[PDB]
């Protein structure tokens, strides 16, 4: 017992007073070291959790909460935290709890003033409480905390509502929580999968309603650029598209949702956007298309889709910087007629760079004489390895002055592509019919 | 990884997309049974103008057998028997068959397709 509960309570009052200078990381390391003693840890945490629940004269601490409102953090009449100060008391307590997760208090507190895995249930209930449920910051911190601890039905419902309602880092911590919980028990796996599916079906139903408004307004726009207001609730960063896609990416991460009324009307909507002679107008359905190809094309219907929307899926991919062979649309690598030339060229150049990404590439000299370049290159290079060829070649012409290596390389390559078709090497000969093309010379055995 | 390209696209990848002076091609077009003011020909020029650079190059390769543009212009377009201009022939067979090419004559046989949309679809599927 290094410290008693009054000295710990005096330290814990520091979590309420919001002073920027105060080193709260040092205070967290003090509480962490004190919390190596199991009974101290347990009392500290039970007090911090009572502070969160109570957030949802020496103790006369006036915090500026809003304009013209300087609240007293403590109301003593049984000790309450004035709800204006609460979000800061919550923020400091969740900041401390994140460190304790990496590794009575009120009655003591008034006595002054007159002078991991079990409480996970409380922290999952905490998501329901309004000061937290409002604040994206407190939600992100609490989710980070749960994501650390994770290493019942309502508590998972409250974790999932964090996805069906509104934080990309906080929702990736929610993905970590929901996975690592499902790793725990097959029964929590099952209940969280089926309740994700329930939420994804709600999101899908209202997304089909929204796309139905979009399609109707595109009909009413044409039958007499696209800034249909029905588009706004799809453009939104917090659109049901992004909620639906997030939930499906978690579902598919748990797999290791029947909606043809959505998918066929996404269909006719895409077809009516493409027929409406606007191009980026498709992109307001890109995440619904990526969801379609997530639910379908499991690690056919997606092939008929990529055919009937071929030029549309190409507009999608061409606009997207998502690298074709790391995103969801990688499956279509093998059905290649469904992509544009320059899409396939980009895929080529990036996947080639992916395979050779382990190679450090150097610069490498090639010393040639202007009158023999072809045979000098053959001698220098024809025994070089492919990875040495993959080095950037710079060409030095004997005794010539220095010049720009890029222009000199382009010239050198041009000269080579000419010398290739000199009959003196007997490598290539013109088609006797066309007389401008070239094929392998059957007289190269000379 | 190279097998993602077509036989056209590998040529266009190695030698690059050419810039086609459609006015030079039109200036070096021969109409045999179509005429320069036939509606299918106005559709042809509208279609080929509407095709992007890659589908234009794929057409030139389809009908001439190469993407190579003659330096002097299509007036210097070579064929089997000396300089042969580009040429469009009306294919008097049924118009439910694709256009057909004889690249050594730089020759296009083109059925009298009934509409711009259908002609464009058939040409785009051929190229």
């Amino acid at each position: 017992l290094l410290l008693d509960h009054e000295a710990l309570s005096c330290l814990l009052v520091l979590l309420f007073v919001d002073e920027p200078k105060l080193n709260t990381s040092r205070l967290h390391r003090v509480l962490r070291n004190l919390c190596y003693h199991a009974q101290t840890r347990h009392w500290v945490i039970r007090s911090l959790l009572s502070i969160l629940q109570r957030s949802s004269s020496w103790l006369s601490v006036s915090m500026d909460a809003a304009l013209g409102c300087r609240t007293n953090i403590f109301q003593i009449q049984t000790v309450h935290i004035h709800p204006q100060a609460a979000p800061v008391v919550c923020r400091h307590v969740l900041d401390t709890l994140i460190q304790l997760a990496k590794v009575d208090f009120w009655d003591l507190l008034v006595k002054l003033d007159n002078m991991e895995a079990s409480p996970l249930g409380q922290l999952m209930n905490m998501l329901s409480h309004p000061v937290i449920r409002r604040s994206s910051l407190l939600t992100e911190k609490l989710l980070r905390l749960l994501s650390l601890i994770s290493i019942g039905l309502t508590e998972n419902q409250l974790q999932l509502s964090v996805e069906v309602l509104t934080s990309e880092e906080g929702l990736e911590d929610a993905a970590n929580v929901l996975l690592q919980l499902s790793r725990g028990d097959s029964g929590t796996r099952d209940t969280v999968l089926k309740l994700l599916l329930n939420g994804a079906r709600h999101l899908g139903y209202t997304l089909c309603k929204q796309i139905g408004t979009l399609l109707a307004e595109l009909r009413e726009y044409n039958l007499e650029e696209l800034q249909l207001p029905s588009m706004s609730m799809l453009t939104s960063k917090t659109s049901t598209q992004k909620f639906f896609l997030r939930v499906l990416q978690v579902i598919i991460q748990l797999r290791d949702l029947s909606l043809d009324e959505l998918w066929d009307m996404l269909g006719e909507c895409l077809k009516e956007l493409e027929e409406s002679h606007d191009q980026h107008a498709v992109l307001v359905l890109q995440p619904a298309v990526e969801a379609f190809f997530l639910v379908h094309a499991t690690e056919q219907k997606f092939l008929r889709f990529a055919e009937t929307h071929r030029t549309v899926l190409n507009q999608i991919l061409r606009q997207s910087t998502t690298h074709l062979a790391d995103g969801p649309f990688a499956v279509l690598v093998d059905y290649i007629r469904v992509l544009d030339f320059d899409v396939k060229r980009k895929y080529f150049r990036q996947e080639l760079e992916r395979l050779d990404e382990g190679l450090r590439k150097e610069d490498m000299a090639v010393h040639v004489r202007r009158d023999h370049v072809f045979e000098d290159s053959y001698r220098e290079l024809h025994r070089k390895s492919p990875e040495e060829m993959k080095n950037r070649l710079y060409i030095v012409f004997e005794g010539e002055e220095g010049q720009d290596a890029g222009g000199l390389l382009r010239e050198w390559y041009m000269i080579i592509s000419r010398e290739m078709f000199n009959p003196m090497y007997a490598l290539f000969r013109t088609s006797p019919g066309d007389r401008v093309t070239y094929t392998i010379n059957p007289s190269s055995h000379c | 990884l190279i097998s993602i390209f077509t036989e056209q696209e590998l040529e266009l990848l190695i030698s690059g997309l050419p810039t086609i002076d459609i006015d030079d091609l039109k200036s070096n077009t021969e109409y045999h049974k179509y005429q320069s003011n036939s509606i299918q020909i106005q559709w042809f020029w509208r279609a080929l103008r509407s095709f992007d650079q890659a589908d234009r190059a794929k057409f030139l390769q389809f009908v001439t057998g190469t993407s190579k543009v003659p330096l002097q212009g299509f007036a210097a377009l070579e064929g089997m028997n000396g300089i042969q201009k580009f040429q469009i022939h009306r294919d008097d067979r049924s118009t439910d068959r694709l256009p057909s090419a004889h690249t050594c004559f730089n020759q296009l046989d083109l059925p009298a397709y009934e509409s711009f949309e259908k002609l464009r679809h058939m040409l785009l599927l051929a190229i």
